[PDB]
């Protein structure tokens, strides 16, 4: 009755317009999962790649009839027959199905439907929560939200070099109360811009690329912003910057080009003087995470930038650690980063990005589990990041309901827990001294 | 300038020729254990002096008996015969012949005839050994084992005839390969080698064996024939030299793509060189299967029994043998239901 | 066919794979052949109905058929064939002599 009975694939779009696809597992008592899979990336050196068609008469070569075809006539033939509650010997037996360690022949895309609509219809089958089943028992921290709310760099032509900024409201009572202050803070952020002439339409994220005057406008309207909506800012809301040096990192002079996106006027940084500017940022305004500060490459500059600033500030590895088991292992033995971002199609499986976030708590590092750009309505990790205790999450702005499914899916989880529920806030960075 | 070489044959399991011939039910008859194929010939002279013969002409007339008028043995029995000196030979009975009782129900009705020469002695013919012996060297064979292989210029693929040449070319000089590799037959053997098997098919989804309605005269398990081969150029020396580990690179790749989908006790195990020789052994011991692959299923694909997937392994039984090796005692099954990959020999090819 | 039956998990597999909904065809020679013409075949008597069609395929590799049970006389359940499975150990086998043979490594 447990038996994986049906497994099957269909293609359907994500949030930006573009294919990806959708598995569907029914058991033998008729419990059903449905797993929804983000949109990706199918190029990468060490990032487990996905399966796109190719043709450009179709989607403009974005199709997922291929993956689609490999869940149902591949993946299927050999997971049909397992218990749905076997996660692992499922999973491990679709990666020794494909064979590639970047997951190449079947599409990193076809892997991860198939394992979230496994583990979503053997949740179904217990007849327990998502995150109870993936957690355990003892699934109680809700959370703390990084909300992108400014998003510029290469998402924006204004002329800010950093890609996103975020608002972390760490000083809420409850994760309800913590939506509320994120919620009220982007409208008034939107009321701030609207009396400015700023264009108000959101991205991709859900959060404003308005033309501010630099890094330093943006972010004094972030603190204007929760100001007005009546709010203190380092002590109630933070501020995060995701800067992804790695766009406007040039790699032969071996230097960090900010006249890519902030003009000639810009000033050009090495390492040093992109620490000290990443310093006095932080000195000057509330910022309590920054995000890929360094070249994915730059390990010298990652490490010192964790000596410099590790105890005080939190340093996420997006594409310095790529969601790669071996390169967290390489940061953790170098002391580079205090911080992974765990992208759940990155990896493939559920069952690698535990292990992932394990790995990462056990070193003290703090795991934040992220949406993707083309997002669903698949809101499966939150309960990833509930079921771990992660205590973090990346789930974008305020605004699109691929963010607001996840923060329902959230509030949902925080009702369901009831008194038992617990929004940690500031002690969720438990990889900051005090 | 000629090379000749020996080849010893050891059947490890049944090993059925036909001739397109079928025995029926009213031509043997099973009694005393034992299956007996007398000469019609024989039967109807003494059939003649017993004033039988319009009895007998109109039970083999009969196009349609009902359920027992079709066995030779209810005609013997009505009407009192109690000779049994027709001639013709007989078959030990081995019990796995037929999966239901063969002197019950419709049981055995037709058997497949092997092979003989005008003195009724069977034998195996060279041309069955030398389309196994092609079937292994262009399967090991990079350049004859590819693409180009595939006549696609055609309303369906087939083979690619010409890629191996053959024949003569005007102006040319003689290229024919096979013209040197010539595989005589075998000297006749004994009828006391031949058994009853029948066909059983093992499917991969199923996972169990189903009996099938084609019973087949064949060589027993541990029956030693003797071949020769000559060859009359330098690369067919050079390729008969090396039928070994051929052999074995073939079986290789065959055990990798078909034989690994079953139960490992369903798969025997090699003594000498493997082969796989007449009929029964399977579509992908005659093919160049890596290049076969998609197209002799979808040949199958709009009949009722539908190849799926590689197809199902065809395992026959017959009695379980061990042997007497150097290393010990060897079994020739490693399965308790006594279960023969049928079809399958070794050989050891010497120089003569 | 008693001693065995039709498993739970292969009709369950059946029936939510929809495999009944895509049934081939076929006429007496075991080719495939529309539904209208197997219809007009088996109407005219060229067809037998029983044997001439095909339940699709099911996927997964599934076990198709369980052990079928029965009372004994005590009223206890049992396994149609475990006690009847066989009475002689068949005697067998044959240890043929064959020093004299070169093996492979």
């Amino acid at each position: 009755m447990s038996i994986i009975t049906d497994v099957y694939a269909r293609e359907v779009l994500d949030s930006r317009g573009n294919p990806t696809l959708e598995v569907e597992v029914y058991t033998e008592s008729g419990a059903f999962g449905r797993g929804m899979v983000p949109s990706g990336a199918s190029t990468g050196e060490h990032e487990a790649v996905e399966l796109r068609d190719g043709d450009k008469a179709r989607y403009g070569g974005l199709g997922t009839q291929k993956a689609v075809d490999n869940v149902n006539n591949v993946i299927a033939e050999h997971i049909i027959g397992f218990d749905v509650r076997d996660q692992q010997g499922i999973d491990r037996a679709m990666i020794a199905l494909d064979g590639t360690p970047n997951k190449g022949k079947l599409g990193a895309n076809a892997i991860l439907g198939v394992s979230i609509a496994v583990a979503r219809a053997a949740a179904d089958y217990l007849e327990v929560p998502l995150y109870s089943y993936l957690g355990g028992f003892n699934t109680k921290v809700l959370p703390t939200p990084m909300m992108n709310i400014i998003n510029g760099g290469s998402h924006s032509d204004a002329p800010i070099a950093f890609q996103e900024f975020m608002i972390v409201p760490a000083g809420a009572p409850t994760f309800k109360e913590a939506l509320r202050w994120g919620a009220e803070i982007f409208h008034a952020l939107k009321k701030i811009l609207k009396e400015r002439g700023l264009e108000t339409a959101v991205g991709d994220e859900g959060g404003f690329a308005p033309r501010f005057n630099g890094t330093e406008d943006g972010v004094e309207t972030i603190i204007k912003a929760i100001e007005a909506a009546g709010y203190v800012p380092g002590k109630d809301v933070f501020i995060g910057l995701d800067c992804a040096s790695s766009e406007f990192y040039d790699a032969e002079h071996k230097v960090y080009g900010y006249t890519k996106f902030e003009g000639e006027g810009a000033a050009v940084r090495t390492a040093a003087e992109q620490i000290d500017y990443l310093e006095e940022l932080v000195n000057k305004y509330p910022i309590i995470t920054i995000e890929d500060g360094m070249d994915e490459n730059d390990w010298d500059g990652w490490k010192a930038l964790t000596e410099r600033l590790g105890g005080k500030v939190q340093l996420v590895g997006d594409d310095f650690f790529v969601t790669n088991t071996a390169y967290l292992e390489k940061g953790i033995a170098e002391h580079a980063a205090n911080s992974i971002l765990i992208k759940v199609n990155q990896i493939g499986t559920l069952t690698e990005t535990f292990d992932a976030i394990e790995m990462a708590k056990e070193a003290g590092y703090t795991a934040v589990v992220s949406h993707r750009s083309g997002e669903t309505e698949d809101s499966t990790i939150a309960d990833i990041a509930v079921a771990t205790n992660a205590g973090q999450i990346k789930t974008g702005s305020l605004s699109r309901t691929d963010r607001i499914a996840k923060y329902n899916q959230l509030l949902r989880i925080e009702d369901q827990l009831g008194e038992v529920a617990e929004y940690r806030g500031l002690k969720s960075f438990y990889n900051l001294k005090k | 300038d000629y090379r000749t070489f020996k080849l010893s044959l050891l059947t490890l399991a049944p090993i059925h020729i036909g001739n397109g011939e079928k025995y029926t039910s009213r031509e043997f008859i099973y009694e005393n254990k034992k299956f007996y194929f007398p000469d019609m010939g024989k039967f109807y002279n003494k059939m003649v002096e017993k004033r039988l013969a319009e009895k007998f002409e109109a039970f083999l007339i009969q196009t349609r008996p009902n359920a027992r008028n079709n066995r030779l043995i209810s005609f013997l029995n009505d009407n009192r015969i109690a000779e049994r000196s027709f001639g013709g030979y007989s078959i030990s009975e081995t019990g796995l012949e037929s999966d239901r009782n063969p002197n019950s129900a419709g049981a055995i009705n037709e058997v497949n005839k092997f092979i003989r020469d005008a003195f009724g002695n069977p034998y195996i013919p060279g041309s069955s050994l030398k389309g196994a012996i092609r079937t292994i060297l262009m399967n090991t064979t990079p350049k004859w084992n590819n693409e180009n292989a595939v006549n696609d210029f055609g309303r369906f693929p087939k083979e690619n005839k010409n890629l191996i040449p053959w024949g003569p070319k005007k102006g040319k000089e003689y290229d024919d390969l096979f013209n040197a590799i010539r595989v005589s037959d075998s000297k006749p053997f004994d009828n006391k080698r031949l058994i009853l098997v029948q066909k059983w098919d093992y499917s991969a989804k199923t996972n169990k064996a189903k009996p099938l309605p084609l019973y087949r005269e064949s060589i027993s398990p541990l029956t030693k024939i003797e071949f020769e081969i000559t060859t009359t150029t330098d690369e067919a020396g050079r390729l008969i030299e090396e039928l070994g580990k051929r052999a074995q690179a073939f079986y290789k790749d065959y055990k990798a793509f078909f034989l690994s989908e079953f139960p490992d006790d369903k798969i025997q195990a090699n003594l000498q060189y493997p082969i796989y020789l007449g009929a029964g052994s399977g579509a992908w011991t005659k093919t160049l299967f890596k290049q076969a692959d998609g197209i002799l299923q979808r040949r199958y694909s709009r009949m009722k029994t539908k190849m799926v997937k590689k197809g199902v392994l065809k395992l026959t039984k017959a009695p379980l043998k061990i042997v007497k090796i150097p290393s010990g005692n060897h079994s020739l099954i490693k399965n308790h239901e006594s279960f023969y990959e049928m079809g399958k020999a070794n050989f050891m090819i010497k120089e003569i | 066919m008693k001693n065995f039956k039709i498993s739970s998990t292969y009709r369950a597999a059946r029936k939510q794979q929809k495999t009944a909904n895509r049934k081939s065809f076929y006429n007496d020679e075991g080719y495939m052949i529309s539904p209208s013409e197997w219809a007009d075949g088996v109407i005219k008597g060229l067809i037998n109905p029983k044997n001439s069609w095909s339940n699709d395929h099911v996927k997964g590799y599934l076990p198709r058929v369980s052990p079928r049970s029965h009372w004994t006389k005590n009223g206890y359940r049992e396994y149609l064939g475990i006690g009847k499975s066989r009475d002689i150990p068949e005697k067998e086998p044959e240890v043929i002599e064959m020093m004299d043979l070169e093996l492979v490594v």
